[PDB]
Order: C-alpha cells, then structure tokens, then sequence
RNA sequence: AUGAUGUCAUACUUAUCCUGUCCCUUUUUUUUCC
C-alpha cells in the first residue's frame, strides 16, 4: 500500500492512544528510550539540509543528519534520518510532524530502531 | 426550490412537469415522520412505472450529490432507487453510467452495511441492465485519469461479473490485460481480477486456469506498479483456490520466484505474499524444498521496519511454518526468538487488524 | 418484554408451574387474556395455553377452549384458534383422537366473512394434517378440504400464503389423488386470474409427489394429428 | 424465511458441512420458522462455507454456537432437499435498525 | 482557508419583481466583478437570480457579507450553488478545433 | 389535529359529563390531552359557535372595532359572538380582498 | 404489467429449474407430453411396470426398456403449430 | 441462477432484436486463418469509430476465438459499441467472409484472394 | 422414480476414486471418495454436471489409470425436435457419446 | 345493491422488530541508508 496510508498508520495509532487514554510510560513510543534517530520519508526531491535542519529544530537541537541522496547524479532521494540530542525531542517530532505538507509532498516521519551509520 | 412557489396543476399544462411537482414527495420521504415515508415509498414504488426513469434520476440523483448528506437520509434514498430500480427493469439503459457515477462511492467506504447496499444494488442494475450495456458503458473508465474512478471501476466491475458468471465476460478481460495504448489500462484489469477472487472466492475454481493466463503477463513487466499489483492478485487467487489448482499456477512459478530474490522494497512484499499462499497449495516434497529455501529469505525480514512488510511476514509466517511437512526444533530454534523479541511490541496491539 | 429470550422462558414456566399444581387455575388465567396490545402479545399467551394443554394431556383444557370461542370479542377467538394451531404441532400424532372433537368448529371459522378467521383457521388445518398423516383420519381432513378450498381466490398475501401451506399439508394426508381431482377444472379455464391460482397450486404438487401423479392422470382422448392415450397402460393381462 | 418476502436462499448442491446458529437465533427451524421438534441436521453448500463464514449462523450471520436442525414438518414435505439454505441477502431489518442506532445514540 | 463548496456562482432569493438590472448590478457590484447574472422569467423563475462572479474570493466576500440583505422592505436570500449537473453536451468540434489553435499555436507537440 | 371521530366522541362525553371534568374526558381518548379538549370545545365544538359568513354589518364591527383596539382579538372576540380565530382569519381575508 | 412480467419470470425461472410445471399459458401438447415423458422414466424405474409390460409383450426386459427410451424423444406426434 | 425476479435480457434481446440476413451458416474457426482477416477488422473499425480502439479490437478477436462463435451474440455485444445499425452491418459484411475463407481450401477468404 | 432426479444409472470408476450417479435427464452427480486416516472411508462433497434437455441410455466409467477419471455416457438432445412442427428432427437426430471427465486439479467434471 | 380513486384515521396480521455488529475501504509521484 502507497506510503501516505502509512502516515494514516501512525496518525491513527496516536489517535488511538489517546482514545484509550493509556498511560505515557506503556505509549507506543516507550520501545524506543534508546534512539535519537528520526527517518523523514516523503520529502521533495529539492530540500537540503538547511531547510531540514531550519525546520525540525522546531523541538531541539540536531546532533547529525543523514540525506539520503543518490550519488552519481547527486540528487535528493527524498529520504534522511536526524539525529535530535533528546530522545523527548523525537517523540514531539513523531507526533507532531506526522503528516505536515510541505511542498504538496505530506512527509512521513517515524522512530528509528537501529541507525545504520553509512 | 419548486414546492415554494403554488400553482394550479392544470394551469401547469406541461403535465410532465405536473409530474414533477408531484414527484416532490422526495421532500416528503426525506424528512417527514415514519408514516409519511412508508405511504411516501409505496406511492413511489407502484407509480414508478407511470413516472418513468427521465424524471426519477433527474430529480433523485442531485441529492446523492449533495455534501450535506447525512447517514439516514442516504440510506433511504438507496431505499428508494433499489425499488424503483425492482419496477424499472429496462428503462435504466440510458441511465447506467449516472446511477454508477453516485453509487460507486458506497463501494469504498468504512461503513459495513453501506459497502454492502452499494454493492447489491450494482449487481441489481447489473441483472436488470443487459451485460453489453455494462461493458460498453463503463469501458472508457478504465482509462479514465483519475485513480479514484480507475479503482472504484475495479471494484465495481468484479461485482457485475460476479452477478453475470464469469465466463461471459471473460473476453472483455482478456482485452483489457492486453491493451497496449496506456498502463494504466492495464493495471486496472488486473485490478478487476484481483477483486473478483477476493469477492466470489472458491466459485472461481473452473475459470482459475483462464485467469491466471490473463494475469500473469504482467508479473514481468518492466513497469513496476503492474509487477506489483499482479502478485497481489496471483496471491488473491490462490487463497480462494485452496487446496487445488497448483497445476494451474505452475505456468507462473519461475518468474515469482525469479523475482523473490533479486527485488527490493515493495516487490519484494508482494512476492513474498504470493509465496506464501502458494506454498500450501503445494505437495509435501515439491514443497518441503520450497519452503526451506524460503524460510532464508524470510528470517531476513522479521526486522524490517515498513509496515506490510511486517504484516505480510506474519501471515507468510503463519502458513508456511504452520505446515504438517516442517520440524519443531527448527522453528523452536531459528524462527521462535527473533519473533517474539521483535513482534511482541506495544504498537502492534494499538493497531486493530495486527492484533 | 421487548426482548424474545425473556418471553421464551416466561411461557416455559407457565408450562412448568402448570406441571407443578394443576392446568384448571393457570388455565383460566391464561384466557382472561384480552390484553389488547395485541402481538408483543397476547400471542405469546397462545403459546402458553398451548404448552400447557400439551403437557397435562389435552383432555383437560379442550373444552375450555372450545367454550372460549363464543366469547363474541374479536381477538379472543382468534386467540382460541391460534392456541389451537400451536395444540396441534406441539403434540402431533395424539391428534387422530381430538380431530372428530375439533372439527365443526374449524368449519364455523372457515365459514364467515373476516380474513382474520379464515387465516388463522387456515394455519390449523395445516398443522392437524401434518400431525395425522398415516392414521386412517382422512374423511374429516377431506371435509375441511372441502371448506378450505374456495378461499384460493383471494389477495391479502397473509391468508393467501397461509391457504396455500394448507393445501400442501392436506397434500401429505390426503394423497395427490384428491388435490388433482379438486385442481382439474381450472387447468384451463377461460379466465386468467383463475388459470394463474390453478397452476400455482398444481405446479406446488407436481413439485413434491410427482411419482405419485403417474397412477392419477384422467385418460384423454386423442385427436387426429396427435396420440394422447397411453396403451402400456392398459395392456390386459 | 416464512416472515419476510424479500428473503433469498443460497440454492446450490448441499455438501458436507453441517450448518450452525448465533446464540440470539438458536432453537428454531430455518424454513418452518417454528420452535420446536428438530428431527435431522442442515447442509450447506460448499461456497456458503467457505471463507470466514466458517461456523457462522446461517440467519443473523454471527457467531456458530450449535448445530442447526430441520423441523419435523419439512423433514415429512421434504422441504430439505433444496440445498444451501444459506441467505445470501442481508435483509433490510438489520441495516435500518443499525442506521436508526447511530441516527440516536 | 476556503470551504470548498464556496464558488462563483450563487442562487439568490427574495428578489423585487422588475427590479431594474442595473440596481442589481451595482448591488453585487459593491463586491467584485460580474462575470455574469440571469434572472428567472417563468413566474416560478420569476424573482429568483444567478450570479456568477469573475472570483472566488469576491464571491465568498460576498455570499457571507450582504447574506440577509433588505432591498425594497424584504430581506435577500443568499446561497453557494451546486453547479452538479449539466444540460448540454460540450461540442466536441469547437473544443477540438481551439485546441488545434492552441497546439500549433505554441508549437508544444 | 382532530379527526371526525375523535370529534364525535368529544360531542357525547361533554353532554354526558358535564363541562367540568376535563381529566375523564381527556382520559377517554388516545393522544388527546385535557387542555386541547377544553380549548377545542369551547373554540369549535360547543353549539354556540355560530358558523355562517359575514353579514356585512358583522363586517363593518369587526373592521371598526380591530381598528380601535388593536390586534386584541381575545377582546373584540366576544363583542361580535365569534371566536378569535374567526375574527383573526376573516379580517385578514378582508384586509387581503380590499388590498 | 409488473405482475405478468414478474410471475412470467417466476414461472420460466421454476420450469426450467422443474421440467414439467406449467404456466398460465401451458397448452394441451406439453401437458401431455411432459405427462408422457413421466410415464416413461416411471416405468423403467419401477423395477416391476417392467415386468408387467415384458409379460404382456412378449418382449425381453432389455428390448422393453430400449423401446421406451427410444418413444421418449416425441411421445405424442409432433409438435401442434 | 439465485433469482428469479429479473429476466434474462439475453433471451429478451434474442427475441427482440433485428439481425442481419446470413448470419446462420455456421462456422468453425479452426477451417480458417486469422492474422489475414484481421487487418481488415482493424481498419474498418478505425474508420466506424474514427479513433483507434485498442479493447474494441481484441474484444472481436477473443470473441472469434473458439470452434464455433455465435454471431448473434457478437451482434448483441458489439451494439454496444458501435451505432446498432452498424452493428447489424458490420456483421452483415464479415459473417459471409468467414464463409467464404472457410469454403476455400487454405482457410482464406476470397475478396482477399483477390486483392 | 423421479424424471431429473438421479439415481438410476450408477458408474464407478475403475481405480475406486469416484462414483457418478445419474439421473435419466439433466442432472449427474460425482462423489470422489479417499481412505481416510484410520483408513476408513470418506466421501466428498458433490460435483455437478447438469446439462439441459438431454437423456441418457447408459453411463459408465472408463478405465484409465490414475489419471483424470473419466465416465462415457450415451446421450441424445431432444430439445430441437421438440420445436419441428413438420417432424423431422424426430428422425435425423441421432445419439451422441460424450466423454465427460473429473479433474482433480480444478474439482469439478467438463465435458 | 358499490365503482374507484383518495396524504381518511382507526383496527388488524407477521412468536417479524428493538441488539446485533464493524476483521479483509487502506486506493497515488518504488523507496528505510554499510
Ligand atoms: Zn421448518
Ligand atoms: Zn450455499
Ligand atoms: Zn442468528
């Protein structure tokens, strides 16, 4: 299934969440204490990490960042994964970004389990 | 707008439009207590006839369209359109293609007993309407832009072949599959033939060897999108059909499993579902082989993060080693520890379906 | 109660208490039962004269019955004739003792202008004949036959639907012999509405026993193009 | 069945499953609509069984809780020939009392 | 920041039989251009209008703002329309010959 | 509103009952309530209710009179012996004749 | 109308779903033919109405039954119009 | 096949329609070769319909494909599609093509063995 | 004894995997019957092989071996001369055999 | 010795109702990188 039904996904778990009133520390997000890593999918093929950056800062600072770009032309994947400096910054940005429209293109952001350092 | 104003019914000369006044009485079916609907509806039912189609849809179908229908009132007028849809049996030929363009969303919709009015009422029109009136009318959506059109299309045909036998209108697919114009033709076949499986299921068995021909000349396909969909009807296919067919399918093998190693992403997740329907429809032996090699790729999987990728592997999971020809230690030892450690997890059960 | 669990149990216990002490007093409860709120129901008491009557032997409460159905009020002898419809399919074979008994007044509903009573009779024969197939009780069947017949022509679908499971009943325990004699003339009548009636009815046989019919046939004579008689039949040993 | 007209039956080759009943539907006839008797056990066909609908009640759709049975009348008519008694059209009672339910509360 | 059902085109009610065009004109001229407007003539048609702005904008502006206005001792009758059907075909001939214009026009293809 | 039936029963409770006990009254009949029963009988039912048209002196009061006691007809109702609702319904049919 | 037409599906629906129902319009040559043809399967059935014919006949039970099945093509001459 | 309360507008147009005239000589396809006919199919109907119609093609291709072929119902299904008129026409021209290609002893129709 | 009801003809095929049971007209049934585990028997659900207007002398099974089972039954059609107000194809309308057969693979009978 | 049409209400029939349930609506510019 096409990848804004897996923003649906997440916008519906939070939903859901919050439906069941559940508490914070067994929220789905609880698996992830030990990552700072944010995958961003969805993005415009025009982006660079300055805009990215200049946006995302929103909730904290930015440790690294990782813009998946194809390197014999160069050019943007549309794809990255951020590096915040608390893993409480991911979680704000997993709520609150899920699902922004920038550029028409509704980016889809989510936790990252096990960053792969490329 | 009309009721407004008054007039005496002679001085409406135009006695078609009499008619019209008259028929007005929507209003009454609409809003208005239990016993002004029920006398409503049956003036309506027994004067349908003498109304006649033109009028009826020319005044019904703008309230259909309307933003601001409610649940009720939308229920009601498919009341109303399924009997009149009983009297008229013929005269909707000209009217197909506009009864189709309002009822096509109930087809696609989250609410249960809507889909399954929308759908009971095209297969009504379907019988009631001659199949060539069908085809000829709904062909150029097949190619129409708009994807919505292009899958509520789909969707509503499998209903009118499942209403009409298959067989019938087999030819017409044939077409379709093989168009050549544009792909987007084509991908909506093999749409059609994902959801007649899915709907009808195991009265598909006769047909499953004509189907499978029409379909599978888009599991190699350069375009991506076609590869996809088409695995995912084969895999439709095969969970109607099962145990049966295999000799049938045996023509497509090769080419899935050709496919299974090399893809990436999400042809990777539509052959790897194809896979797994297949491998129980298959002989103890032929199978045992097929499913040890598979089980490698799989393994590899349980870690991904994309979403059906994960609910495919469960599936996959479930059918494959949840078969009489595997050993226990084998799953106990390669398959029980990454799974447990990587399903068992709090947003799986914040989802309903993963539940 | 708005609810089908709750007036199931209640009538199971009417059946129980009845057991317990005695039918008369439960009984003469039961049919003070004018209860105008008709279905949700007074019906559901039918039901329960109808347990009781079955589980201390019917001896008892037919009379009671058979002396309500002069009460002149409209919902209470349609109330003894339902109770009667139920009697009659909750203990089955015993009928071919209480059918003599039963009769004239069956024939009484079957005679008046309400569809009411002729519905309603109507479902009783059905249920009395299913109950006494194979037990030699066929002259008062044919007889209720007889009155039952001429409402075939009629419109409302309740009594037309409750007239036509009345023939098929009166088909098992009459034999088809019978329905075809009664269902000839109108075979091919000149009428259509009666033609349309008559071959309903005739195909409703054909359906079930259409073995049976080969032996019942009327013999008809031959034209000059054609060969309608059977010979085989008739070969003299 | 016998109470609303607009009701349809499957009508295919009966088979070997045998047929099953919601607990709120249980205890009754399908076809006589009766209440008492049951004499031998329903079949359906072999589509009416596939699928989900595996165990489920042939009338209200739900869950299968216990066996479904043919009442002594039409086991004498030979009213259980006729295969499949699976109804293969919703009704119009279920979805308007649903629909007036999420109209009121 | 629009309610997608806000068009330019509305449906006017409540309207002075043989009240003069350009009254009107200047009455829903206070709020944008005109593109066009039609008056009923039928004695059912009679006093009801449609107007159609050149803009969403002055349209939405004005369906929300002179909304309940009294002309001649009646209040005014507003509404967006549902322009939902339509009564013609769309002439395939002059469709297709524009457009040659166009295409050859501007050399695309 | 009310139907002949209901109507026909409310003229014979009233003779037998006497003009008081609105309650039996209103017992009697299914969806009907005291108050309406008392207001129907003494607006329409009552024989006192004289119903025929206008004379044109009838006329020439009513019109005098609503013009010197404005729009109070529960007033001027019983100085020209018809209910409010006649009067209310007949000057407007005479204001909409004359204009 | 509605009526004719809906019982007129009804009843070729229930036909060619039941050979030999009939219809409001059923003329005396199928009546008599589906009739016939009855005869026949019911004779050959009854392992007896065999017996019975192939005494009478002095034909053998092979050769009976053969002559049946071949007279149940067009038992009653041929078609009226 | 489950009701019996719409009718089977196959035998209703069967009874109803006008057809064409030699639509009755029964033919085999396998006495026959397509690929030659096929291209006067193709541009035939490019000129009916005046575009080209990918599905319309293949629709008549599938439909000539087994033993035997009902012209009457390709009549029915193409009038859909084509003018009605057009429909009784067009098969008015090719039916007896396939008559003739299927006498000849190739399978080839004759106007094309001419031309 | 029943016209479309089967019962009369019964057939069996060689190898034991499946019995046909046919009626005089328009209808034929076929059991596939398989050992079960116990090895005790077990029968299938019915497939189905019905065809209009058409009679049947004899049915039978033909002996093949392990392959599709396959039942030869004499036939005739006698719809058409049921329509030939002169009497003609009452003659000139002769028997067909017709080779139906089971497929294992898909589940059902062909002709 | 009653026709039909009637936005004419009241009776009346159906052991019909009044709890059943939402599970395959997931649809789009391939895109989770050693
Ligand atoms: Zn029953
Ligand atoms: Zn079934
Ligand atoms: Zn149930």
């Amino acid at each position: 299934m096409n990848p804004l039904t897996k923003v649906k996904l997440i916008n519906e778990l939070n939903e859901r969440e919050v439906q069941l009133g559940v508490a914070d520390k067994v929220s789905w997000h609880s698996e992830y204490k030990d990552s700072a890593w944010i995958f961003l999918g969805g993005l415009p093929y025009e982006l660079t990490e300055g805009d990215i950056i200049c946006v995302f800062s929103q909730y904290g600072e930015i440790v690294n960042i990782n813009l998946v770009r194809d390197k014999k032309t160069g050019k943007s994947k549309g794809f990255c994964f951020l590096c915040y400096e608390d893993q409480r910054s991911t979680i704000l940005a997993v709520d609150n970004f899920n699902g922004i429209k920038i550029k028409g293109r509704t980016i889809r952001v989510d936790h990252v389990s096990n960053y792969r350092a490329p | 707008d009309k009721l407004l104003v008054d007039v005496d019914e002679s001085t409406l000369s135009p006695e078609e439009q009499k008619e019209r006044k008259i028929m007005k009485l929507l209003l009454k079916i609409k809003n208005g207590t239990p016993p002004m609907r029920k006398a409503a509806l049956r003036q309506i039912t027994d004067k349908a006839r003498e109304f006649g189609a033109g009028p009826l849809f020319n005044q019904i179908l703008p309230l259909l369209m309307s933003p601001t229908l409610e649940d009720q009132e939308r229920h009601l007028l498919v009341k109303v359109i399924d009997r009149i849809l009983y009297k008229l049996d013929d005269l909707v030929r000209p009217y197909v293609h506009k009864i189709l363009v309002v009822i096509e969303p109930l087809l696609i919709d989250e609410d249960y007993y809507a889909r399954v009015e929308g759908r009971e009422i095209i297969s009504n029109l379907a019988k009631a309407a001659g199949l060539a009136t069908m085809i000829s009318t709904m062909r150029p959506d097949i190619d129409n832009m708009d994807e919505y059109v292009r899958n509520t299309t789909a969707r509503a045909f499998a209903v009118v072949a499942s209403a009409l036998g298959i067989p019938s209108l087999l030819p017409f697919l044939k077409a379709v599959c093989k168009s050549k114009k544009s792909w987007q033709a084509r991908h909506t076949g093999i749409k059609i033939v994902q959801q007649i499986a899915i709907l009808m299921g195991c009265a598909i068995l006769p047909h499953l060897r004509s189907l499978v021909e029409i379909i599978e000349h888009g599991l190699v396909d350069e375009q991506q999108k076609v590869r996809t969909i088409s695995a995912l009807a084969i895999a439709a296919l095969a969970e109607a059909a099962t145990p049966y067919g295999i000799e049938s399918f045996d023509s497509v093998l090769k080419p899935l499993w050709k496919g299974i190693r090399q893809h990436r992403g999400k042809g990777l997740a539509a052959f790897l579902k194809a896979i797994g329907y297949l491998i129980p429809l298959m002989d103890a032996e032929y199978a045992n082989y097929y499913t040890r090699e598979v089980m490698l790729i799989l393994i590899r999987e349980f870690q991904s993060p994309d979403e059906e990728m994960k609910k495919i592997v469960l599936k996959v999971v479930k059918q494959c080693c949840g078969t009489d020809g595997v050993e226990a230690n084998y799953i106990k030892t390669e398959i029980l520890p990454p799974f447990f450690k990587h399903f068992w997890q709090h947003r799986m059960a914040l989802d309903r379906r993963n539940y | 109660a708005h609810k089908k669990a709750i007036r199931r149990a209640t009538v199971n216990t009417f059946g129980y208490i009845a057991k317990a002490i005695g039918p008369h007093d439960v009984l003469a409860t039961l049919l003070n039962n004018l209860k105008v709120q008709e279905r949700q129901n007074r019906v559901c008491t039918t039901v329960a004269i109808a347990i009781v009557a079955e589980t201390c032997s019917p001896f008892t409460v037919l009379p009671a019955l058979m002396n309500e159905y002069r009460v002149p009020e409209l919902n209470v002898q349609n109330g003894v004739l339902k109770s009667l419809s139920f009697l009659f399919e909750y203990i089955g074979e015993m009928g071919k003792d209480y059918i003599y008994a039963v009769t004239p007044l069956l024939e009484d509903a079957l005679m008046d202008r309400d569809l009411v009573h002729r519905q309603t009779a109507s479902a009783v024969v059905q249920h009395m004949s299913l109950g006494v197939y194979g037990f030699g009780c066929e002259d008062s069947l044919n007889h209720l036959l007889n009155y039952v017949w001429p409402n075939v022509f009629e419109t409302s679908p309740h009594v037309i639907q409750a007239v036509m499971g009345a023939l098929e009943g009166l088909r098992v325990a009459i034999g088809p012999c019978r329905m075809l004699q009664y269902c000839l003339q109108g075979l091919f009548h000149p009428a259509r509405k009666v033609r349309d009636v008559y071959w309903k009815i005739y195909n409703s046989i054909y359906i079930g026993s259409q073995d049976a019919l080969i032996a019942h046939y009327p013999r008809i004579y031959n034209d000059d193009k054609n060969t309608y008689i059977r010979y085989e039949l008739d070969y003299i040993l | 069945a016998k109470h609303h007209p607009d009701l349809i039956f499957c009508r295919k080759q009966a088979g070997v499953a045998i047929g099953r009943l919601c607990e709120k539907c249980d205890g009754k006839c399908v076809i006589c609509d009766s209440y008492v008797r049951p004499c031998t056990l329903v079949r359906i066909c072999d589509e009416c069984n596939y699928g989900s609908y595996q165990g489920r009640c042939v009338i209200c759709g739900g869950p299968g809780v216990s066996d479904a049975y043919y009442c002594k009348e039409c086991t004498i008519q030979e009213k259980d020939r006729d295969g499949c008694p699976k109804i293969v059209n919703l009704g119009s009672s279920k979805t308007d009392l649903f629909y007036e339910r999420k109209k009121y509360g | 920041r629009l309610p997608p059902e806000v068009n330019r085109i509305l449906y006017i009610r409540n309207l002075p039989y043989k009240i003069t065009a350009e009254e009107m004109y200047d009455i829903f001229g206070k709020y944008g251009p005109i593109r066009q407007i039609r008056v009923g003539n039928t004695p059912e048609t009679r006093g009801t209008a449609y107007v159609v702005y050149e803009d969403i904008f002055d349209a939405k502006n004005a369906c929300d703002h002179l909304s309940g206005f009294n002309v001649c001792n009646r209040y005014l009758v507003v509404l967006y329309y549902n322009a939902n059907r339509a009564f013609q075909k769309m002439d395939t001939k002059k469709k297709e010959e524009q457009l040659k214009l166009l295409k050859e026009k501007y050399g695309i293809n | 509103v009310w139907r002949n039936t209901e109507d026909e029963i409310l003229k014979a409770a009233v003779m037998k009952y006497g003009k008081n006990q609105w309650s039996r009254i209103a017992s009697l009949l299914h969806r009907k309530s005291a108050k309406q029963c008392k207001a129907r009988w003494y607006e329409w039912l009552d024989p006192s209710i004289k119903k025929t048209e206008w004379s044109r002196e009838e006329e020439e009061k009513l019109l005098h009179l609503a013009k010197l006691m404005p729009t109070q007809w529960r007033t001027i109702a019983p100085i020209i012996g018809r209910t409010a609702a006649q009067c209310l319904e007949h000057y407007e049919f005479l204001l909409d004749k004359a204009a | 109308m509605t009526d004719r037409y809906t019982i007129h599906s009804q009843l070729e629906h229930l036909q060619s779903k039941y050979i030999g129902t009939g219809h409001a319009d059923t003329t005396k040559w199928e009546w008599l033919v589906n009739q016939h043809r009855d005869s026949y399967c019911s004779y050959m059935g009854h392992f007896d109405l065999l017996n019975y014919f192939a005494i009478a006949e002095n034909e053998s039970k092979a050769r009976v039954r053969f002559n049946l099945m071949e007279k149940m093509l067009q038992p009653c001459g041929p078609p009226a119009d | 096949e489950q009701d019996n309360r719409f009718s089977n507008k196959q035998k209703k147009l069967l009874k109803q329609l006008k057809f064409a005239e030699c639509l009755e000589k029964k033919v085999d396809m396998s006495k026959v070769n397509l690929e030659v006919i096929k291209p006067w199919i193709t541009k035939r109907v490019t000129e009916i319909l005046g575009f080209e119609d990918d599905v319309v093609i293949e629709f008549i291709f599938n439909q000539l494909e087994v033993k035997n072929p009902d012209s009457k119902m390709m009549q029915i299904n193409l009038t859909g599609f084509l003018n009605g008129k057009n429909a009784r026409e067009f098969m008015g021209e090719l039916w007896p093509l396939l008559l003739s290609a299927q006498e000849n002893i190739a399978g080839i129709p004759s106007a094309f063995l001419e031309l | 004894c029943r016209r479309i009801v089967p019962g009369q003809f019964l057939a069996v095929d060689p190898k034991g995997r499946a019995v046909m049971i046919s009626a005089i007209e328009k209808q034929k049934l076929v059991y596939i019957l398989n050992r079960d585990a116990a090895a005790r028997l077990t029968i299938s659900s019915p497939l189905e092989a019905h065809k209009a207007n058409t009679l049947v002398y004899h049915v039978v099974g033909v002996d093949v071996g392990f392959e599709n089972p396959m039942f030869a039954c004499l036939e005739m059609d006698y719809e058409e001369a049921d329509n030939d107000p002169t009497g003609e194809a009452a003659a000139n309308t002769q028997q067909t055999l017709t080779f139906y057969e089971l497929d294992l693979g898909l589940n059902h009978v062909v002709r």
